[PDB]
C-alpha cells in the first residue's frame, strides 16, 4: 500500500507483537505456532543474556580477587570504552594508569560464589555453554517450525474417507494448545524435577566448595536448621539443598495429577473446573493463559523481592549495601509490572475471548461478576475514597502540628494488629530456636501503620482502576457497545458530553500511573527504613520527613558528583538523574497537549517545506506524508516517556545514597 | 446503505466470530450471520446434553488420490449413531 | 540477476567491460575463480596465527612464508595446484566453465532463486575476499609482519593512523601522555 | 578511583583490579565463533517468522508429509 | 494388519486381531513400529522403548550411524596406540600409555585445533542435515557423498552395503564402550 | 463374566467358580483388571524364584566378594549385597572401586539389570503408542518367551496357564512364610 502517512510507523510497532492482529494468520494452528517460534526466540535472548554477562564478569571484572576478600571489595561490572571521556587526564573511574570499570550491583558475584564458581575458568566455561544453549534454542525453534509444517502437507496429502476429515482442523495445534499433558510435565519435569536436580548440583558442587574440609556427600548435607549462618551471613547451604528437595519431591508428586500421555490414568481440568466453584472458562484463551501466568510470576516476584532481602541467601550479599537496595527494588518494579499486565490482558480477555451468554443467563464466573460489577467498583471506590482521606488527613494532622512545633499534638495509632502478628511470628521462631532470622522481623511503628495504608491505598486504587477498565471493557453505560471497537481505540467523538479515555487501554494508561505511584510509594518507604532505621521510626509520621530527611537530605552526593570542583565515580549517576528528568518532563507534553494543536502545526511544517526551493523539487509529502501522532499514539508515547522517567530517576538516587 | 435490521446492541459478539470472514469487525456481519451466533451461544448454555464431536482416528487416513456425496454423508451418519449408542451404553454402565 | 544485491540495483560496469556475452563469461568465470582462491586465501591468513600445524610452526606466516618455506615445498604446493587445474574440468551438463560438480548434490533440485542467492553470495564473499587477501598481503609487507600479529602488537591504528587517534579516549599515545595505550588500538 | 560515597569514603571499600586479563584472545575468539552460530541460526529464524506457515507446501514439496506416532495419539486423545 | 485400529472414530474403533497384527520380530510381544519401513536394518523391527514413536526415523538414523563410524574409528585407533603406533614427533612419542594421551594432548594444544576441526565439520554437518530432513536438498540420513564411486550400483547390494555399515557401526558401539571400561578399570593395553 | 473372562478364578472342584473376590475389586476397578492380572503374574514369578532362591545359598555359594557371598543367611544376605551406600541405590563417584566400604553391590547390579528388563519389556508392551491394543486381558503377563512350548489345543493352554498361576501364588504364600520365619528362628531351610 503505497498510499502512507509517517503514522504508518507507530500503528506497526503498536502492534508488532500482536500476532493475533496479523494478516493472512489464518488460524490458531498459525497463531500457535508463531507464538512457539516467538518463545523460543526469547528463550535465546535470555541465554545470551545470560552468556554476556557470565562473559564480562570472566573478562572485564575482578571475580577471583572479589572471591578473596567480598566484605571491602566492590564487584566490576564491565569496562568503559567511551571515547567521549577526557583523555588529557584519568576520569573517576580507572586507576590513574588502568582501564575505567563500573561497580556490579546485581548481586550475580554472590550468586556464582554461592553457587560454586571458584575461578574465571569456570565462568568462561558456562559463557560458552550457555551460548551453546541459545543455539540449540533456535535450532529447536526452527525444528518445531519444520515439523508443524510437515503435519499440514500430511493433513493435505491424506483425508479421511468420510466427510468429518474438516474435523482435523482442530486438532493440528494440539502439541501447542493441550493444557493437561503440558500442566503435568511443567510441574513435574520443570519445577519439581528441576528442584531436585539443582538439590544434587548444590550437594555435588556448592556444599563442598563452601566447606573447607573434604566430606562425602551423604544425609548430612540435608539439615533444617534455620536462619543466617554467621560466617556469610546467609542461609545453610545445607538447609537451601534440603528444601529444594522437599519442593521437588512434592511438585513431583503432583505432577502425576492430569492425564497427560494415556487416558487410563489422571483426571481432567475440564471435568475439575466444571465440577468446582469456578463454573468454567476460556481455558484455551491465550490471552487468560497469559493473565494468569502474570499474575502468578507477580506474585512470586514480589516474594522474591522480599525474602531476598529479608532471609539473605547469597553469601555475603547483606554486606553489600547498595546490592540489597537494588535487587529489592528491580524485583518490585517487575513484580508491579506483571501484575499490571496481568490486569490489562484479563481486560483483552473479555474484549476479544469471552464468549459472554445472553444477558439473563448467569452461570459462568464473569458472567456472574459482570452482573454486579457496579457493586464491586462503587465498594472499590469506598475503600479507597476512606484510605486515601484519612492517611492524607492524618498526615496532614502531622505535619501541620510539627510544623507549629508540638510532636505531641500528632496522631500517631500504634500498629496493634501487625505487632500482634509479629509477636506471634517471634513466639514460633523462638520456640523453634530452643528446639537469626535477621529482617524478617522489624521494629513497627506508626510511620509504618501509615505507610502500610498508604501502599494499601494505592493498591485499592490501581485494582479500582484496572477493574472499572475490565468490567467496562465489552460494554459501559456511556458506551454500551464497546465489543465492536478494538481494545485501544481514541476516543468516541465529542458528544455525550465527551468522550475522551473511554477505551480499556485507556484505563490502562491510567493505572499505569498508579502502579509507578504506588511501587515509588513502596520503594521510599524501603529505602527510607533501610537507610535511616531510627530517624525513620521517629520522625516517619508526617510527611515534611520524608520531603526533608529523605529526599533533600539524601540527594547530596548525586548532584554533587560532577561540579566546578570536579567529578567523581558517581558523574555518570549524577547525568542519568538528569536525563531521566528530562525525560519525565518531555513525556508530560504528550500527556498534556493533544493532537489537533500538534496537527496543524504538522501542516504548517509541511507549508514550509513544500515551499521551500530545493526541496519541494524532490520531495513530493505524497510518501509517508507527515503527520501528527494519533490520539492513542501519543497517550502511550507519553506514558512511555513518563514510565522512562520516573523508573530511570530512582536508581541514580538509590545507588547515590547507599554507596 | 450500511444499515443494520437490529437494535446497535444486535451485534454479534466479536469472540464468537473468530478466524472468521469478520475476524474482528462484529459490526460488519450480515443479519443472518448475526442471528446464527446468537442461536449458536443460546444452544452451547445447555452443557449437560451437548454432542461432544467423536475422536477422530488417525490410522485410518489415506491419500486424497486413494462413490457419492450422499452416500458418504450417510455413512458418516451411520457412524455417528453407533458412536451415539456406545456413549449410552458406556455411561449408562455406572449410572 | 546474479551477482547484483541489493545494494546496487543494476549490475555495475563504469567502464562497460563486458561488452558481450563472451567476454561477460569469461569475467565472470575468471571473478569466480580469483573470489574462491581469495576467500580460502583470507582464512589462510587468519588460522596460522590461531594455531599452526605439526611441523609447520617453524615457517614464517605471511609473504615472509614466501622465503621461509623451501623452494621445494613450494614447488610441490604449486605442483598440487597445478594437478588440480589441469587434471578437473567443468561437470558435462554444468552451470557453466565456473562449476566442478564439487557439492553440486546440494543444489540440485532447488529452486531457481535459491540457487542464484547461492551463488551471488559466493560471489559476493569472494570479492570482499579479494579486497580483504590485498589489503592483509599490502599490510604485511608494508609493516613487515602479519596483519593479525600486528594488530595484536599495535591495535587497528597502528604507526600509519595512530597519528590521528594519538588524543582520544583509551588511544592516546601523544607525548607527554599520562598513559600510552597505543597497544590498545 | 575518585569514589563518590559516603559510605564507599568512610568504610575505604575499593574496586580492586587485576594485574592480568582475565580472559586471552583465543578464548574471546573461540566465544565470538559461537556467537557467530547464534546470530546465523537467529537470521534464520528471524526469517522463518516473518515469512510464518507456507501451507502451499503441500503442491510441490519432496515427500508426502508425516505425523510422528507421537502427535497422532495426540490428536486421538484430544485435548 | 498395519493399522493400530480400524474404524472412522477412536471409541467406536475395532482392533485386528492378534494373529492379524504384524509383530516386530526383535521382540516379539510388540507389534512393528512401521515408521521404520523402507530403512535399513528394518527386517528386525527393533524399537521398544518407542524412540522413533516421537523422533523422526531420519534423525536417529543419523545418530545411529554418526555413534557407529566414531566408535569404529575410536576402537580402530584405541587398539592402535595401545599396540603402540604413534606418530612421528617429540610429543606424540612422549606419551606413554593411551589412558592419559587425552590429557597429555589437551595440554599439549593439539586437541585444541582437532575439535576445531572437528566442530567446523561438524557445524557443516548441522546444517547439511537440517538441509536434508527438510528436504531442500536431496540428502539421506548420514549421507555426505563420501566414496559413492564404491556403493554398489545394485539396490540389493546398496543396501546389503548399507546394512553391513549399521552392523559394523553397532558392533563398534559396545567394543569400544567394553575396551574403554576395561582399560580405565585394570590399566592394560587392548588384549588385556 | 466375572474379572472380564480371566483365568484363575475358578475353584478345584468342578462345576463351582471360586472366584475369589472378597473386595469386590474387579467390579471395583475393572478397567486395571489386565493391570492386575501382569501384576499377579509378575509376583508370582519373581516369587517362584524367590523361594529357591532361598533354599538354594545353603546348599551352595559362589565364591564371589566375601563382603557379601560370605552371608551367614538369606535374611542378612541382602543386607550384605546391597552394600552401605550414602543412600540407597546410589553408586559411590569419589571411591568407585569401594575401598572406603560405602559402595553399592552386585545387588545394584541386577537390580539395574531388572530395571532395564522392565523398561525394555513390560512398559513396551504397556504404554508404547506403536501398540495400541496394548496390554489386555487376553495376552495380560504375555511377553511370548517360551510360547512356542505351550500345547497347541487351546483347552490345554488354559490349564497350562492356571498351573503357572496356582504355583505363582503358592510361591507368593510360600517365600512370605519362608522368609519371615528365616527372620524370626534364622534357621535352616525347614523354617528357611
Ligand atoms: C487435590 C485433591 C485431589 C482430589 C479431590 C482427587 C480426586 C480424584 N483423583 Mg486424584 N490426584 C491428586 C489429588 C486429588 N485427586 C494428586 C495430588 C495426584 C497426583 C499424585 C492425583 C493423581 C491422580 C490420578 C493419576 C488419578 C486420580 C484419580 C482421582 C479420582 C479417584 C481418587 C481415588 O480413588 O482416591 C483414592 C486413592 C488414594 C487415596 C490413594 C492415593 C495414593 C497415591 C500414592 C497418591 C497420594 C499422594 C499424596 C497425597 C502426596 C504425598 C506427598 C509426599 C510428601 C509424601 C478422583 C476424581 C483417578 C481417576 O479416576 O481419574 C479420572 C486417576 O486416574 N488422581
Ligand atoms: C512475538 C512476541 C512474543 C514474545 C517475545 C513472547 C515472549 C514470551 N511469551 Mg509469549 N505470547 C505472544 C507473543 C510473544 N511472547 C503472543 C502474541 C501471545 C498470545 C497472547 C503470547 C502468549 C503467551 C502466553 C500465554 C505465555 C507467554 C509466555 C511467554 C514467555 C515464553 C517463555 C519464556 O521464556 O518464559 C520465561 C519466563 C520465566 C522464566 C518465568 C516463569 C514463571 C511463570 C511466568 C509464572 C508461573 C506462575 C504459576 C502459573 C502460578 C504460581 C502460583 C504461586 C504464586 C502459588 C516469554 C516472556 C509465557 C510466560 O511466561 O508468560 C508470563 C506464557 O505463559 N506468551
Ligand atoms: C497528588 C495527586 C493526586 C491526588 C491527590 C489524587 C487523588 C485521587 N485519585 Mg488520583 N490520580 C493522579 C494524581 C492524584 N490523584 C494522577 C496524576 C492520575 C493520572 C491521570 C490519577 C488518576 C486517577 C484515577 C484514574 C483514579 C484516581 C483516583 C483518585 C482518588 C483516590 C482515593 C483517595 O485518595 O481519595 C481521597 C481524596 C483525596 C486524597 C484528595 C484530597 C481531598 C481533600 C483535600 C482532603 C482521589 C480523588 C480514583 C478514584 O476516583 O477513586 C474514587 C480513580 O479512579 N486518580
Ligand atoms: C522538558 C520538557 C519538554 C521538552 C523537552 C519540550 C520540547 C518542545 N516543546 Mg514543549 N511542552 C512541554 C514540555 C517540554 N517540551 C509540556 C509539559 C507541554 C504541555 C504544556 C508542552 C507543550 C508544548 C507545545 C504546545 C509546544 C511545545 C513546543 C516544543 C518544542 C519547542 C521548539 C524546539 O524543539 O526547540 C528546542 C528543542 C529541545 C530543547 C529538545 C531537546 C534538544 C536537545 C538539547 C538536543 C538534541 C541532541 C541530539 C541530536 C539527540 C540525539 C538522540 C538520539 C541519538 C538518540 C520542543 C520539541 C512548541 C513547538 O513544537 O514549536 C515548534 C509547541 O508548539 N511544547
Ligand atoms: C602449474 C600450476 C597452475 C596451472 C597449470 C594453472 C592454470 C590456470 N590458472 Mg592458475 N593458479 C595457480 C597455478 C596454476 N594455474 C596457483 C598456484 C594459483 C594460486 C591459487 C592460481 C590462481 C589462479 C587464478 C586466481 C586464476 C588462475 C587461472 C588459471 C587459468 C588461466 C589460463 C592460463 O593458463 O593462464 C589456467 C587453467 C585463471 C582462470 O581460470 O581464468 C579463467 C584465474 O582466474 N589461476
Ligand atoms: C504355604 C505357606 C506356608 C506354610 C506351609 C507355612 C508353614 C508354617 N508356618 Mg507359616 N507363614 C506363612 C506361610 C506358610 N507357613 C506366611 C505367608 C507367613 C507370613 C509372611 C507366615 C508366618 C509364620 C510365622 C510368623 C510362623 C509361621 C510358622 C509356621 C509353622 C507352623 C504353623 C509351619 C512350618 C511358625 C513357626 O514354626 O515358625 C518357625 C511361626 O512362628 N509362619
Ligand atoms: C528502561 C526502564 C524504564 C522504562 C521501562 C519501559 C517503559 C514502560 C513501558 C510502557 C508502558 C506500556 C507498556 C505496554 C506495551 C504495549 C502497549 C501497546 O501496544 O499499545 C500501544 C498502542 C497500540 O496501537 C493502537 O492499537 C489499537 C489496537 O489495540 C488501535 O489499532 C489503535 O489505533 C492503535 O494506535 O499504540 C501505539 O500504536 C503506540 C505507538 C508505538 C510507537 C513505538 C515506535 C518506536 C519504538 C522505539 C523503541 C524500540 C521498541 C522495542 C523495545 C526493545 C526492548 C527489548
Ligand atoms: C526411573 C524409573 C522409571 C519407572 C517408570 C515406570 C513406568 C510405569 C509403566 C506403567 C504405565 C503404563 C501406562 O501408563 O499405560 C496405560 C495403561 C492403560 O492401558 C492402555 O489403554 C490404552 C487405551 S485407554 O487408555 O484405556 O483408553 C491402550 O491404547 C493401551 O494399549 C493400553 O495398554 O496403563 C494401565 O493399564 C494402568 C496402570 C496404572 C498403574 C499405576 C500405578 C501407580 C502406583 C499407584 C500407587
Ligand atoms: C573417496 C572417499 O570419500 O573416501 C572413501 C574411503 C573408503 C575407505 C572407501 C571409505 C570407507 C570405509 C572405511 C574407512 C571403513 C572403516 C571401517 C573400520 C575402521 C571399521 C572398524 C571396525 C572395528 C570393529 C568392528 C571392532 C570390533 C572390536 C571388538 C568386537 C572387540 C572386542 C574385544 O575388545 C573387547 C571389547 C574387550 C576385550 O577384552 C576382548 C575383545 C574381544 C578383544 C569411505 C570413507 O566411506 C569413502
Ligand atoms: C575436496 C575433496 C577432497 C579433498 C580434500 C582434502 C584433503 C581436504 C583437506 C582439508 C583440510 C586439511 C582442512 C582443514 C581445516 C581445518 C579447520 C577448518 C580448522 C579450524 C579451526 C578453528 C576454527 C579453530 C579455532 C580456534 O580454536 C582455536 C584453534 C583456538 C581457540 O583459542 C579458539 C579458536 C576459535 C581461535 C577429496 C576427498 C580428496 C576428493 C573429493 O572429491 C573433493
Ligand atoms: C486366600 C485364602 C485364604 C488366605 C489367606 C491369608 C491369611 C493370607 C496371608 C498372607 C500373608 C500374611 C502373606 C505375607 C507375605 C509376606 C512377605 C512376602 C514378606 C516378605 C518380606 C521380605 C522379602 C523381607 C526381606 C528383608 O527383611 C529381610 C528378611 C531382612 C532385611 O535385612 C532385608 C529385607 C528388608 C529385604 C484363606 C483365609 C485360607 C481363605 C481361602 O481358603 C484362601
Ligand atoms: S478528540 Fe480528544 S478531546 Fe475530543 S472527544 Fe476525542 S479524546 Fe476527547
Amino acid at each position: 500500500n503505497g498510499r502512507c502517512a509517517t503514522s504508518r510507523y507507530l500503528q506497526v510497532m503498536g502492534s508488532i507483537h500482536d500476532i493475533e492482529s496479523y494478516f493472512a494468520l489464518d488460524n490458531t494452528l498459525s497463531l500457535n505456532l508463531q507464538i512457539f517460534t516467538a518463545h523460543w526466540g526469547h528463550l535465546a535472548i535470555i541465554l545470551m543474556w545470560i552468556s554476556g554477562n557470565l562473559y564480562h564478569i570472566a573478562s572485564n571484572a575482578n571475580y577471583s580477587l572479589w572471591i578473596k576478600n567480598p566484605i571491602p571489595s566492590m564487584p566490576i561490572a564491565h569496562n568503559i570504552w567511551d571515547p567521549h571521556f577526557t583523555s588529557s587526564t584519568s576520569t573517576p573511574y580507572s586507576h590513574t594508569t588502568t582501564a575505567a570499570v563500573l561497580i556490579a550491583y546485581s548481586g550475580i558475584y554472590n550468586q556464582l560464589y554461592t553457587s560454586g564458581f571458584s575461578t574465571v575458568n569456570q565462568i568462561y566455561k558456562a559463557t560458552f555453554a550457555f551460548s551453546c544453549l541459545a543455539v540449540i534454542s533456535i535450532l529447536l525453534a526452527k525444528i518445531h517450525i519444520r515439523t508443524h509444517s510437515e503435519v499440514l502437507h500430511n493433513s493435505a496429502t491424506h483425508a479421511s474417507q468420510i466427510p468429518s476429515f474438516f474435523q482435523l482442523l482442530y486438532f493440528l495445534d494440539v502439541g501447542i494448545s493441550s493444557i493437561n499433558i503440558r500442566l503435568n510435565f511443567h510441574t513435574g519435569v520443570l519445577v519439581g524435577f528441576f528442584s531436585i536436580a539443582y538439590t544434587g548440583h548444590l550437594l555435588d558442587v556448592a556444599i563442598p566448595a563452601s566447606r573447607a574440609p573434604l566430606s562425602h556427600t551423604s544425609l548430612s548435607y540435608l539439615t533444617f536448621f534455620g536462619g543466617l549462618k554467621s560466617d556469610t551471613a546467609s542461609l545453610y547451604l545445607t538447609d537451601i539443598a534440603h528444601h529444594h528437595l522437599a519442593i521437588g519431591v512434592i511438585f513431583v508428586y503432583i505432577g502425576h495429577l492430569y492425564s497427560s500421555c494415556s487416558t487410563a490414568l489422571g483426571t481432567y481440568i475440564r471435568d475439575m473446573l466444571y465440577t468446582s466453584a469456578i463454573y468454567m472458562f476460556q481455558i484455551k484463551s491465550l490471552h487468560l493463559a497469559l493473565s494468569l501466568a502474570l499474575a502468578g510470576c507477580a506474585v512470586l516476584t514480589s516474594a522474591t523481592a522480599q525474602h531476598i532481602y529479608s532471609l539473605t541467601p547469597y553469601f555475603y550479599l547483606s554486606y553489600d549495601y547498595v546490592t540489597s537496595v537494588t535487587l529489592y527494588v528491580h524485583h518490585s518494579y517487575i513484580a508491579s509490572f506483571l501484575a499490571i499486565a496481568s490486569h490489562a490482558h484479563a481486560a483483552i480477555t473479555l474484549v476479544r475471548d469471552w464468549v459472554a451468554p445472553l444477558e439473563l443467563e448467569s452461570s459462568c464466573t464473569i458472567a456472574r461478576i459482570h452482573t454486579h460489577k457496579a457493586a464491586i467498583i462503587s465498594h472499590l471506590s469506598w475503600v479507597s475514597l476512606w484510605l486515601g482521606f484519612h492517611t492524607l488527613a492524618i498526615y496532614s494532622h502531622n505535619d501541620t502540628n510539627m510544623a507549629f512545633g508540638s510532636p505531641s499534638k500528632q496522631i500517631l495509632i500504634e500498629p496493634t494488629n501487625a505487632q500482634l502478628i509479629q509477636e506471634s511470628s517471634g513466639k514460633a521462631l523462638y520456640s523453634f530456636a530452643i528446639n537469626s532470622f535477621g529482617s524478617f522481623i522489624y521494629p513497627i511503628g506508626p510511620g509504618d501503620l501509615y505507610v502500610h495504608h498508604a501502599i494499601a491505598l494505592g493498591l485499592h486504587v490501581t485494582v479500582l482502576i484496572l477493574l472499572k477498565g475490565a468490567l467496562e471493557a465489552r460494554g459501559s453505560k456511556l458506551m454500551p457497545d464497546k465489543m465492536e471497537h478494538s481494545f485501544g481505540f481514541s476516543c468516541d467523538g465529542p458528544g455525550r458530553g465527551g468522550t475522551c479515555d473511554i477505551s480499556a487501554w485507556d484505563c490502562f494508561y491510567l493505572a499505569m500511573f498508579w502502579m509507578l505511584n504506588t511501587n515509588a510509594w513502596i520503594d521510599f518507604y524501603f529505602h527510607y527504613k533501610y537507610l535511616a532505621p531510627r530517624q525513620f521510626s521517629e520522625s516517619s509520621t508526617y510527611l515534611e520527613s520524608w520531603f526533608r530527611d529523605y529526599l533533600w537530605f539524601n540527594s547530596a552526593p548525586l548532584i554533587r558528583a560532577y561540579s566546578a570542583l570536579g567529578t567523581n565515580d558517581l558523574s555518570v549517576q549524577a547525568w542519568f538523574f538528569l536525563l531521566t528528568h528530562l525525560a519525565w518532563a518531555t513525556g508530560f507534553m504528550f500527556l498534556i497537549s493533544w493532537r489537533g494543536y500538534w496537527q496543524e502545526l504538522i501542516d504548517i511544517i509541511l507549508y514550509m517545506h513544500l515551499k521551500t526551493p530545493i526541496l519541494i523539487d524532490l520531495w513530493n509529502g505524497g510518501v509517508y506524508t507527515p503527520l501528527a501522532l494519533s490520539i492513542v499514539q501519543a497517550r502511550f508515547i507519553g506514558l512511555v516517556h513518563f514510565t522512562a522517567g520516573l523508573i530511570l530517576t530512582y536508581p541514580p538516587f538509590i545507588i547515590s545514597t547507599t554507596s | 446503505v450500511n444499515g443494520r435490521p437490529f437494535t446497535i446492541r444486535g451485534n454479534p459478539q466479536q469472540s464468537e466470530l473468530k478466524w472468521t470472514k469478520y475476524h474482528m469487525k462484529s459490526y460488519e456481519a450480515d443479519p443472518l450471520t448475526t442471528l446464527f451466533i446468537k442461536a449458536r451461544v443460546m444452544a452451547f448454555q445447555d452443557i449437560p446434553n451437548l454432542f461432544a464431536l467423536p475422536q477422530p482416528n488417525m490410522e485410518e487416513m489415506v491419500p486424497v488420490e486413494e462413490y457419492t456425496k450422499q452416500e458418504y454423508t450417510t455413512r458418516l451418519m451411520e457412524a455417528l449413531k453407533r458412536v451415539q449408542d456406545d456413549r449410552k451404553a458406556k455411561e449408562a454402565k455406572s449410572l | 540477476a546474479v551477482g547484483v544485491c541489493l545494494p546496487l540495483t543494476d549490475k555495475f560496469d563504469p567502464l562497460n567491460l563486458a561488452s558481450t556475452d563472451e567476454k561477460l563469461e569469461r569475467y565472470t568465470q575468471v571473478e569466480i575463480k580469483h573470489g574462491r582462491v581469495a576467500m580460502i586465501a583470507v582464512v589462510g591468513y587468519i588460522m596460522p596465527e590461531i594455531f599452526r600445524f605439526p611441523g609447520c610452526e617453524s615457517f614464517q606466516h605471511g609473504l615472509a612464508a614466501l622465503e621461509s618455506i623451501p623452494l621445494e615445498g613450494w614447488v610441490q604446493l604449486a605442483a598440487l595446484v597445478g594437478a588440480h587445474e589441469v587434471l578437473v574440468k567443468p561437470r558435462a551438463g554444468g552451470l557453466g566453465t565456473s562449476d566442478f560438480g564439487l557439492g553440486t548434490e546440494l543444489l540440485d533440485g532447488i529452486e531457481e532463486p535459491e540457487l542464484e542467492r547461492k551463488l551471488t553470495a559466493e560471489r559476493n564473499n569472494g570479492r570482499l575476499a579479494m579486497v580483504a587477501i590485498m589489503g592483509l598481503m599490502v599490510q604485511d609487507g608494508m609493516f613487515g609482519e602479519p596483519p593479525l600479529s600486528y594488530m595484536s602488537k599495535n591495535g587497528w591504528w597502528g604507526e600509519g593512523v595512530q597519528y590521528f587517534v594519538q588524543h582520544l579516549n583509551n588511544c592516546q599515545s601523544f607525548s607527554g601522555s599520562f598513559v600510552d595505550n597505543a597497544g590498545v588500538c | 578511583r575518585v569514589p563518590g560515597g559516603k559510605r564507599t569514603k568512610e568504610l575505604g571499600l575499593v574496586v580492586p583490579i587485576p594485574e592480568e586479563d582475565g580472559l586471552t584472545d583465543g578464548q574471546i575468539a573461540a566465544l565470538f565463533v559461537v556467537a557467530l552460530v547464534v546470530l546465523i541460526a537467529a537470521v534464520d529464524l528471524a526469517r522463518s517468522l516473518y515469512f510464518g506457515l507456507q501451507p502451499n507446501k503441500f503442491k510441490t514439496a519432496k515427500g508426502k508429509g508425516s505425523i510422528t506416532p507421537f502427535m497422532k495419539r495426540l490428536i486421538e486423545n484430544g485435548f | 494388519a498395519t493399522k493400530l485400529s480400524e474404524g472412522p472414530f477412536i471409541e467406536t474403533e475395532t482392533y485386528p486381531a492378534p494373529k492379524e497384527m504384524e509383530m516386530s520380530a526383535a521382540v516379539p510381544f510388540l507389534r512393528y513400529p512401521q515408521v521404520l519401513k523402507g530403512w535399513v536394518g528394518e527386517e528386525k523391527g527393533f524399537d521398544p522403548l518407542g524412540v522413533t514413536d516421537a523422533l523422526p526415523v531420519y534423525w536417529v538414523r543419523e545418530a545411529e550411524l554418526k555413534h557407529g563410524r566414531v566408535c569404529m574409528l575410536a576402537t580402530v585407533g584405541w587398539i592402535a596406540t595401545d599396540l603402540g603406533m604413534r606418530f612421528p614427533g617429540d610429543q606424540f612419542q612422549s606419551v606413554q600409555t593411551t589412558l592419559e594421551a587425552h590429557d597429555k594432548m589437551v595440554e599439549a594444544g593439539l586437541m585444541a585445533p582437532f575439535l576445531g576441526a572437528v566442530g567446523t565439520f561438524e557445524l557443516y554437518s548441522l546444517w547439511l542435515f537440517f538441509k536434508g530432513w527438510e528436504m531442500e536438498v536431496n540428502r539421506d540420513a548420514g549421507d555426505f557423498f563420501l566414496g559413492k564411486q564404491f556403493l554398489p550400483k545394485e539396490p540389493a547390494k546398496e543396501k546389503d552395503m548399507r546394512l553391513k555399515e549399521l552392523e559394523n557401526g553397532r558392533l563398534a558401539m559396545f567394543a569400544f564402550s567394553g575396551i574403554v571400561t576395561q582399560a580405565a578399570m585394570t590399566g592394560q593395553a587392548w588384549p588385556f | 463374566p466375572f474379572a472380564g473372562g480371566l483365568i484363575g478364578g475358578e475353584s478345584a472342584f468342578a462345576g463351582q467358580d471360586f472366584n475369589f473376590d472378597p473386595l469386590g475389586l474387579a467390579t471395583k476397578c475393572e478397567k486395571f483388571l489386565p493391570w492386575f492380572r501382569e501384576a499377579e503374574l509378575k509376583h508370582g514369578r519373581i516369587a517362584m524364584l524367590a523361594w529357591v532362591g532361598l533354599v538354594a545359598p545353603e546348599f551352595v555359594r559362589i565364591p564371589g566378594p566375601e563382603q557379601c557371598y560370605g552371608a551367614k543367611t538369606v535374611v542378612e544376605a541382602h543386607n550384605a549385597c546391597a552394600g552401605d551406600p550414602y543412600f540407597p541405590f546410589i553408586i559411590d563417584a569419589t571411591d568407585f572401586y569401594g575401598k572406603d566400604g560405602h559402595q553399592v553391590g552386585p545387588l545394584f547390579q541386577v537390580f539395574a539389570f531388572c530395571g532395564a528388563v522392565e523398561m525394555l519389556t513390560t512398559f513396551a508392551k504397556t504404554a508404547n503408542v506403536s501398540n495400541k491394543p496394548g496390554l489386555t486381558l487376553a495376552n495380560a503377563g504375555d511377553y511370548r518367551l517360551g510360547a512356542n512350548f505351550l500345547p497347541e489345543d487351546e483347552a490345554k493352554a488354559k490349564e497350562m496357564k492356571l498351573k503357572e498361576l496356582k504355583n505363582g501364588r503358592l510361591a507368593m504364600l510360600a517365600f512370605g512364610g519362608a522368609i519371615t520365619q528365616a527372620t524370626l528362628t534364622g534357621n535352616g531351610f525347614p523354617w528357611l
